[PDB]
């Protein structure tokens, strides 16, 4: 969130007011910039916990053992397995909110990506 | 330079009953006073329109000083006095001058004066 | 700004930040602490990774 | 951008990262009011349109007042033989606002209308109709002789040939007492030295052009610093759309984009609002039909540049906002060879982040090195530029399963790593 | 204190007490969280030693 818009949105009397107040604007700046590189730093940290991209046996034998739901599927469009797009649905605005000085800056990991990690933890795992 | 400019003065503090003559006099670039107004903003109370008078001699008289107020324009059409008949306890007042000005043909700007005080008590 | 000029408009103007920046102040104190929460979670989700 | 990105840090040496900067704000570029339709204007039509007209003697006086006033359509309309004001511009009685109108209607001979204004003289201006010196409106004249005419001598239309004293400006006297023309007192009779006070033209198809019968009509405008009871139409700018612009309509003032809009308002609706009941749509007072409201840029800027000690060059993000916009940041008044260079040019590239300026979009994918956001990451190397390319999310590796092979190690290594823990702060009181 | 008299200065002070007291506050809330960020820190690191 911009503290200025927000607070004084298109107007200029009001900003020149709120100059003299300080630097609250900065000090507010710098902890949302902080939590969003948190949120960044958070997901790196659970999902980069290998160092290679294991890709799944091309023959799936595995002793009887049945993976189909957990591994990916390529069929779908998206690769994610038949368990991670079930949750995507179960879970499914702020789009429109943005009106008042608001920001969503997108995730660095896009869901893609975490998908390909996950694909890569199953195949070194099995 | 020579801005239009209003200047009030006769008013003062009256006895009930009595009678005054409030003079306004206009200088500057007037360029035209197509109408002519006396207003009074009594402490504590807003501007109000007593009586005026166009550029055509046609007068309006605020029913608060209608009866009582006499607005008339000088022969030089540069002046305007409002003779107050029988001065009423609500003519205490800080009496305003106005006149609107078409410059230009298309811009109307009001001007007013310093103004002048008005007292009626018991 | 319309209906007042700017020298009465100031204290409103005064009055209106003072209520949004504390507004602001108290989001960004409870998006701290959330903050704080789900950096717990991701911490006990590597953890358990 | 470096010199800003200098300025923010409070240092001459930046490190490899990305900064932010500013925020890059669309400025409105028009301003729009639009106000109801056209509406109720103002009788006009029953002073002009009016099948018959009063005498001179007795013209008919209307008054005028808490209308709005349509003048374009008497002087845009040339349906008048004469048409002149005094005081005010014809074409600004539309954008003009008066206490009270008086429209004074009649019937005088085509040669006579020269009497009809200020300090005019004769029997019409003296005993008929006069007017001020300084009369401040306008007098309007146009043919009857078809209307106002009859065969053998339309003896209707009556005027004041004679009385003691000349009428006073926008006086009328009806009185029609034998006038005292002689010496010897008339006591209501008619006779010698005592004329019929009114006389009738007799207007006759045949009369010439000059001495047709003429239909007049005079509006008289007053002023006396009273509040005004008449204003010409609210004239409402046209309708832009896909450009930020100040709009208000009729009184619902915002800034914003106007576009085209899908929604179905109810006919008594005016103006939708959003969940946060902030005005998400609009509905043109003039005419009926929706337009949606959207916020102009509210991005931000944040400069990608390598460790100064490393390279100079730098690259500018604008966040979330079209790569049409990026020039549009207060531009034509940065510095013309530093700051316009990276305003657009053939480097311009779109992300879900925003739009980057300043580095090519390779298609090789390399470890993130500086983290632009949605999955791109930007890097120094290469001749040397700025790279913007897709995360590699790793090294691709393949373990050769079977159902029956197996790997095992025949050599072993040891290794040492470090890890930092934070453990106190400084005690502050 | 010196350009106006303490009757009517009381105001400029009050105001001016109420922006520092704010800051202050501003101030210890950060360092609480920041207490607690470093203390999750510690005792990580004291389960690792």
């Amino acid at each position: 969130v911009d503290c200025t818009m927000y607070i004084c949105g298109d107007s200029t009397e009001c900003s020149n007011l709120l100059l003299q107040y300080g630097s609250f604007c900065t000090q507010l700046n710098r902890a949302l910039t902080g939590i969003a590189v948190e949120q960044d730093k958070n997901t790196q940290e659970v999902f980069a916990q290998v160092k290679q991209i294991y890709k799944t046996p091309p023959i799936k034998d595995f002793g009887g053992f049945n993976f189909s739901q957990i591994l990916p599927d390529p069929s779908k469009p998206s690769k994610r397995s038949f368990i991670e797009d079930l949750l995507f649905n179960k879970v499914t605005l702020i789009c429109a909110q943005k009106f008042n000085g608001l920001t969503v800056l997108p995730p660095l990991l896009t869901d893609e990506m975490i998908a390909q990690y996950t694909s890569a933890l199953l195949a070194g795992t099995i | 330079n020579s801005h239009v400019q209003l200047v009030e003065s006769g008013g003062g503090l009256v006895q009930a009953g009595g009678s005054l003559r409030l003079s306004c006099a206009a200088s500057g670039t007037i360029s035209t006073l197509n109408a002519m107004g006396w207003y009074r903003q009594a402490p504590g109370k807003q501007r109000e329109l007593l009586a005026s008078i166009s550029n055509l001699g046609t007068t309006y008289h605020a029913d608060s000083v209608a009866g009582r107020f006499t607005i008339s324009r000088g022969s030089a059409k540069n002046t305007v006095n409002l003779q107050m008949n029988s001065l009423k306890p609500d003519d205490t007042a800080v009496y305003y001058c106005n006149t609107r000005v078409l410059e230009g043909g298309t811009q109307i700007r009001d001007y007013w004066g310093q103004g002048t005080q008005v007292t009626v008590s018991s | 700004l319309s209906r007042l000029d700017p020298p009465e408009a100031e204290v409103q103007i005064d009055r209106l930040i003072t209520g949004r920046l504390q507004s602001l102040q108290t989001y960004v104190t409870q998006q701290l602490i959330r903050a704080a929460e789900i950096r717990a979670s991701a911490n006990l989700a590597a953890t358990k990774m | 951008p470096l010199s800003e990105t200098k300025c923010t840090l409070k240092s001459f040496t930046v490190e490899k990262g990305i900064y932010q900067t500013s925020n890059f704000r669309v400025q409105p570029t028009e301003s729009i009011v639009r106000f109801p339709n056209i509406t109720n204007l103002c009788p006009f039509g029953e002073v002009f349109n009016a099948t018959r007209f009063a005498s001179v003697y007795a013209w008919n006086r209307k008054r005028i007042s808490n209308c709005v006033a349509d003048y374009s359509v008497l002087y845009n309309s040339a349906s008048f033989s004469t048409f002149k004001c005094y005081g005010v511009s014809p074409t600004k009685l539309n954008d003009l606002c008066f206490t009270n109108v008086y429209a004074d209607s009649f019937v005088i001979r085509g040669d006579e209308v020269r009497q009809i204004a200020p300090g005019q003289t004769g029997k019409i201006a003296d005993y008929n109709y006069k007017l001020p010196d300084d009369f401040t409106g306008c007098v309007i004249a146009w043919n009857s002789n078809n209307l106002d005419s009859k065969v053998g001598g339309n003896y209707n239309y009556l005027y004041r040939l004679f009385r003691k004293s000349n009428l006073k400006p926008f006086e009328r006297d009806i009185s029609t007492e034998i006038y005292q023309a002689g010496s010897t007192p008339c006591n209501g009779v008619e006779g010698f030295n005592c004329y019929f006070p009114l006389q009738s033209y007799g207007f006759q198809p045949t009369n010439g052009v000059g001495y047709q019968p003429y239909r007049v009509v005079v509006l008289s405008f007053e002023l006396l610093h009273a509040p005004a009871t008449v204003c010409g139409p609210k004239k409402s700018t046209n309708l832009v759309k896909n450009k930020c612009v100040n709009f208000n309509f009729n009184g619902l003032t915002g800034t914003g984009v106007l576009t085209e809009s899908n929604k179905k308002f109810l006919p008594f609706q005016q103006f939708g609002r959003d969940i946060a009941d902030t005005t998400d749509a609009v509905r043109d007072p003039q005419t009926l039909e929706i337009l949606d409201i959207t916020p102009c840029s509210f991005g931000g800027v944040s400069v990608i540049t390598p460790g100064t000690n490393t390279s100079n060059q730098v690259a500018v993000l604008y966040q979330d906002v079209n790569c049409t916009e990026v020039p549009v940041a207060i531009h034509a008044d940065q510095l013309t060879p530093t700051w316009r260079v990276y305003s657009t040019g053939s480097n311009v590239f779109q992300t879900r982040a925003g739009c980057l300026i300043g580095a090519e979009h390779v298609n090789n994918s390399y470890e993130c090195d500086i983290p632009i956001g949605a999955g791109i990451c930007a890097s120094y190397q290469t001749s040397q530029s700025i790279i913007a390319y897709t995360m590699s999310l790793g090294a691709e590796n393949s373990v050769a399963y079977s159902n029956n092979s197996i790997a095992i190690p025949t050599n072993f290594t040891i290794s040492v790593t470090t890890e930092i823990l934070p453990v106190s702060m400084t005690k502050t009181s």
